[PDB]
């Protein structure tokens, strides 16, 4: 089986950057893709980016530019980096694997189309706030 | 933000997520109990991974107007549930952000 | 002797209603005959001419002067000459554009704002912001189509008044001038269906054992090279979206009809050719061209002007395409042709004279006969 | 009773200007747009009226 | 003399601008409204000028 097992600091300070890590155990890094995810308490999640490798890696417009993502290929990791953390970054975050398909709806060579994704194994997450 | 369902044992639940569908839809739906990581129902409208019971159905994603629609048939004590939904539409860009849920009560 | 005179619309059916009011079923059109006799003429020799025949002039006259009569009455749009507030449509992650106008109403002291959606080929900007102008307001004031006549080609019979007959030319292999040696009288023509297009002849009469090349002087390159097929090829033509029609009074009794919202799905028009078909059917063509200049033949697309010329043009279900055929002049799938469609039109080069093609409701599905080529010519090729 | 006295806003001769004028019409002829003192022809509805 | 500059307000072929034009005109085709410099053409008087 897969299991997903994410570890960082827990607390951290406003304007500190945060790195959390995501340790893979049963497929390779680059076997798939990798997402974050992020659960302010009592709230719906948010899809903080995806990384995967030949740089299909994207994120959530609200956080890119303060959201760094990559894969370990020795140590078998999923990083995660958050520079400027402020109270809103308080939440759960979790590492999940990330699966896709397509839906296709009229002519492909038109482009009509687009690419899904979905989130299979999740691990437990942390839970990270600030002060 | 959660919105609610009281269901009796053995009756069937209907949970409803997102705005009215403008084009072709990939819904993937999210089940999280209390103290766990969400985890996947269905995707693509009614797609199940292994592991899914079949009571577990959506709505199609092949009309419009409509929203997504979480069926669940013979609601057991072990599926309360905070449930969401992740709609990727042809017409709108791409929702970094799951859609508010609904939690389903069993009334056991 | 030979002459020219006036000839009479006829047609076979009566089948049409009076709802559609087809300009090809005037109710001034008459019936023609339902036994029709032609009489063989043995021993004649006829000298018959295609270039200088003025059974096309007439034909092309009677269709630019019933096209301006049935448009006569109908609605015009020149109060829709206003500027226009444009964003695109949520289409989003082309070529509709969400207007809104200030129109005039009933009351001549009040105008609306309303919102309409049009096609990219029907706008011209004004402004580098949202600012934009229909193409039309620069040159002429526009007649919308009458919403309640249908424009279906009808298969129409010209036949002779008294005194004038027409003689028919059975020549299986007869090309473009010269001598037709089995010649026949009859009071008309069969029935020819009025198909308007641009690049591939659509549903006519396929030749009877091979494709037959005609042109007044195949050796002047300014010319047109009619090739008419003996097989035909099909298309297939859609407008897969769904459109809805939104009716904007624009004065007392006088309404505009505007695209409304597309619901479902946005999808490009486009056409279906089969390549097996294609395929041999061009290189047959390539092949009897050659009989005539000794030299390899290869196609290639159109170069360049309007999309009247650069385009498949084609009318279907009241729809107008412009298809993109550089697939065709140049396995076992399907070409399928990107096409673009348009509303604001000036049909047969009477720059002057626009019409605005309303929307249809709902889906558009077209199955059509390619039956010829229209072909022109710029080596050992 | 039925006979209304309404002031309409007309171009003149002279198309920057507008007079004010007074005409006399039948209640029949004359449709109510407001709950106030505002009014239209019957026909601006429909038809243009020769 | 007999020759006079006027300007014009016309609408374009977009409705909703008018351009500030000139043109010459005989004094026998113009006739004055005031006693300011504004001036009609003769026609608009009694007909419309093809
Ligand atoms: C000119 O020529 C061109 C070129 O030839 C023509 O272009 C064509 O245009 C049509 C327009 O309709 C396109 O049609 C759509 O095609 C898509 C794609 O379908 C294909 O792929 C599906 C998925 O592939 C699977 O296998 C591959 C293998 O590698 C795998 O990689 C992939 O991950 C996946 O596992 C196949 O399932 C599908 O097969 C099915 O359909 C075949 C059609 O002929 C049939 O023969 C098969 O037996 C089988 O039935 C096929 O291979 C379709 O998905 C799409 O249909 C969906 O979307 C429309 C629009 O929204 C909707 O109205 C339909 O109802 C349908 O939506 C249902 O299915 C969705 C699937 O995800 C689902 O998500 C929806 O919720 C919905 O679900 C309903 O049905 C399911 C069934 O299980 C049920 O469980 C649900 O509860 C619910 O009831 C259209 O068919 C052509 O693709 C396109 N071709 C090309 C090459 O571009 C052009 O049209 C021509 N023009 C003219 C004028 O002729
Ligand atoms: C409108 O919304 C839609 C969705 O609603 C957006 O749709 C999609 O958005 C993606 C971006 O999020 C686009 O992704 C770009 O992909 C480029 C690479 O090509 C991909 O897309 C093609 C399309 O056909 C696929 O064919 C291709 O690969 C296929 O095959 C892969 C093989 O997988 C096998 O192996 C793996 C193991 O490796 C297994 O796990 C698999 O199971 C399988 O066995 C498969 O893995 C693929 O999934 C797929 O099937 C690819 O998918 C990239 O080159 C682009 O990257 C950079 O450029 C774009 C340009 O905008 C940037 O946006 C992007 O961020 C990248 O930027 C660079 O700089 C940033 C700076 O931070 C770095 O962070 C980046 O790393 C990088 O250096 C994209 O990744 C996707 O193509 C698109 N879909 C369509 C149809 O366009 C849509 O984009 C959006 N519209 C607009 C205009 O934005
Ligand atoms: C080369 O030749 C080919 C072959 O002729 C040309 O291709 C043809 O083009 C026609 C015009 O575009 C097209 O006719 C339309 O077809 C639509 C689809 O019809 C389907 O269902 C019918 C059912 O038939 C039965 O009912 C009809 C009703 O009248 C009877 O007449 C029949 O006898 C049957 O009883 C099938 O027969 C078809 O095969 C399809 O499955 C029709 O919907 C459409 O009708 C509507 O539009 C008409 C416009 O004039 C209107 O008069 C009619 O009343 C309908 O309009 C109603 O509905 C609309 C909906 O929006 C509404 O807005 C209106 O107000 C009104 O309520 C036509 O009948 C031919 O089907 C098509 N043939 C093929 C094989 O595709 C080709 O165009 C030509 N090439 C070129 C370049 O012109
Ligand atoms: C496009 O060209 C094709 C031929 O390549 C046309 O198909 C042919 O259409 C004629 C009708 O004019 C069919 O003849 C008759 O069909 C009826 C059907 O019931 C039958 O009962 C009669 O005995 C007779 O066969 C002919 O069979 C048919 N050919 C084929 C191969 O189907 C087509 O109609 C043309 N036009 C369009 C728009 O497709
Ligand atoms: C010369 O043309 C006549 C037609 O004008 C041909 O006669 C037709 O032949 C077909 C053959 O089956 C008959 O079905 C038609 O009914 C005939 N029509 C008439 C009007 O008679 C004649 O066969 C042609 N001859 C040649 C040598 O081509
Ligand atoms: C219509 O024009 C206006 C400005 O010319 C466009 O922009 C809007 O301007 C108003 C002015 O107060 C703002 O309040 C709106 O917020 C502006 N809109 C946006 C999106 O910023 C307006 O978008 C144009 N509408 C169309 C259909 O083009
Ligand atoms: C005619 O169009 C103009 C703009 O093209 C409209 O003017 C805008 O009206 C809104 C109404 O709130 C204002 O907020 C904008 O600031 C106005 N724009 C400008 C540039 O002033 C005008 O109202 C339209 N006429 C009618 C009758 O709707
Ligand atoms: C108004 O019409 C004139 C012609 O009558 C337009 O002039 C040309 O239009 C074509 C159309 O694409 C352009 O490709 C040419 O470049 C235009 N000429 C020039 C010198 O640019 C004119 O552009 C039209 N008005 C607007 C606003 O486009
Ligand atoms: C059909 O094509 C033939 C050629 O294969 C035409 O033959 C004519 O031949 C003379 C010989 O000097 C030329 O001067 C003529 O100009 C050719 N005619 C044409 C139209 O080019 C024949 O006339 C063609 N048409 C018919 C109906 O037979
Ligand atoms: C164009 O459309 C027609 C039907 O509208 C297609 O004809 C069908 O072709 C399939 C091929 O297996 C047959 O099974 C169907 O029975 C045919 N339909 C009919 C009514 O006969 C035609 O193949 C299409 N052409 C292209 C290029 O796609
Ligand atoms: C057009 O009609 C309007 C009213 O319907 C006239 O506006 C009134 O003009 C008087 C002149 O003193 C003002 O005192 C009123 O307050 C105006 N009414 C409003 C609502 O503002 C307008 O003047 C008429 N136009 C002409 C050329 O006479
Ligand atoms: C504009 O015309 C419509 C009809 O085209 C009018 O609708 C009806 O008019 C009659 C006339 O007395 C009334 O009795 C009906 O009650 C009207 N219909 C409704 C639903 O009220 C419409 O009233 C006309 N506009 C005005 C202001 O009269
Ligand atoms: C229509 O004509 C009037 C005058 O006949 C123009 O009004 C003048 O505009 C200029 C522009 O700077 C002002 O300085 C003057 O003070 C205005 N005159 C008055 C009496 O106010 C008006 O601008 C013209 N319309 C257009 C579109 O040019
Ligand atoms: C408008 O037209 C009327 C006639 O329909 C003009 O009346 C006379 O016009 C002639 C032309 O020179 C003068 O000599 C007369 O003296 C005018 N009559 C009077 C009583 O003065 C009228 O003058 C024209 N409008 C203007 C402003 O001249
Ligand atoms: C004309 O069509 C028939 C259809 O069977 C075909 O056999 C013949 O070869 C075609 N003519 C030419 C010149 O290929
Ligand atoms: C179509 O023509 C273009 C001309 O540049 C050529 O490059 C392309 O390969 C041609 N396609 C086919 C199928 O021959």
């Amino acid at each position: 089986q897969v299991h997903l097992q994410e570890s960082g600091p827990g607390l951290v300070k406003p304007s500190e950057t945060l790195s959390l890590t995501c340790n893979v155990s049963g497929t390779l890094v680059r076997d798939n893709y990798w997402s974050w995810i992020r659960q302010p308490l009592g709230k719906q999640p948010e899809w903080i980016g995806y990384v995967h490798d030949s740089g299909d890696t994207n994120y959530n417009p609200s956080l890119k530019s303060r959201v760094h993502l990559s894969l370990d290929k020795s140590k078998n990791l999923v990083s995660l980096r958050l520079t400027g953390v402020t109270a809103a970054d308080s939440a759960i975050y979790y590492c999940a694997t990330t699966k896709h398909g397509r839906r296709i709806y009229g002519v492909v060579a038109f482009k009509e189309w687009f690419t899904y994704f979905y989130m299979d194994v999740w691990g437990k997450g942390t839970s990270v706030t600030v002060s | 933000a959660p919105t609610f369902v009281s269901v009796a044992p053995g009756q069937t639940a209907r949970i409803t997520c997102g705005e009215e569908s403008l084009g072709s839809r990939s819904v993937i739906w999210y089940q999280q109990r209390p103290g766990q990581a969400p985890s996947l129902i269905i995707y693509n409208n009614n797609d199940r991974p292994s592991g899914i019971p079949d009571r577990f159905s959506g709505s199609p994603g092949s009309t419009f107007g409509t929203t997504a629609t979480l069926t669940i048939t013979s609601v057991e004590a072990g599926d309360e549930a905070d449930y969401y939904c992740h709609i990727w539409d042809s017409r709108r860009p791409t929702n970094w952000v799951f859609g508010e849920g609904t939690t389903l009560i069993v009334l056991s | 002797k030979d002459a020219e005179t006036t000839l009479f619309c006829a047609s076979d059916a009566k089948a049409y209603d009076t709802e559609k009011r087809n300009v090809w079923a005037t109710h001034c059109c008459v019936p023609t005959d339902p036994n029709p006799q032609e009489i063989v003429l043995e021993n004649v020799t006829e000298n018959f001419n295609m270039w200088k025949n003025n059974m096309v002039e007439q034909m092309h006259t009677d269709i630019i002067s019933l096209w301006d009569q049935s448009l006569k009455p109908c609605v015009k749009l020149t109060p829709l000459c206003v500027t226009l507030n444009c964003t695109d449509v949520n289409a989003t992650n082309e070529e509709i554009k969400n207007c809104s106008f200030n129109i005039t109403t009933e009351l001549r002291d009040k105008k609306k704002k309303v919102y309409a959606l049009f096609y990219k080929l029907d706008v011209v900007p004004i402004d580098d912001n949202n600012s934009y102008r229909l193409i039309n307001c620069n040159t002429s004031a526009i007649t919308q189509a009458c919403p309640k006549v249908s424009f279906e080609p009808i298969p129409i019979h010209y036949c002779a008044p008294a005194g004038f007959a027409i003689l028919k030319c059975n020549d299986k292999k007869f090309n473009g001038t010269g001598p037709c040696k089995n010649v026949s009288t009859v009071q008309c023509t069969h029935g020819i269906k009025p198909v308007v297009s641009t690049q591939l002849l659509l549903n006519g009469s396929l030749a009877e054992e091979e494709i037959i090349i005609r042109s007044e002087n195949i050796t002047n390159n300014a010319k047109t090279i009619i090739v008419q097929l003996n097989e035909s090829v099909e298309i297939n033509c859609t407008r897969p979206n769904n459109n809805t029609r939104k009716s904007i009074r624009i004065g007392p009794g006088q309404w505009f009809y505007a695209t409304g919202d597309i619901i479902g799905d946005i999808r490009q028009a486009h056409c279906n050719i089969s390549r097996t078909k294609w395929n041999k059917t061009l290189q047959q063509v390539a092949k009897k061209l050659r009989e005539h200049f000794n030299k390899t033949i290869i196609f290639n697309p159109s170069s360049g002007g309007d999309l009247e010329i650069t385009t498949h043009s084609f009318n279907c279900g009241g729809e107008f395409f412009y298809c993109n055929t550089s697939e065709l002049f140049n396995t076992n799938n399907t070409i399928t042709l990107p096409c673009r469609i348009k509303q604001i039109i000036n049909m047969w080069q009477r720059v002057g004279q626009a019409m605005y093609a309303p929307p249809i409701e709902g889906k558009i599905r077209c199955t059509s006969n390619i039956t010829g080529l229209l072909l022109t010519r710029d080596n050992n090729t």
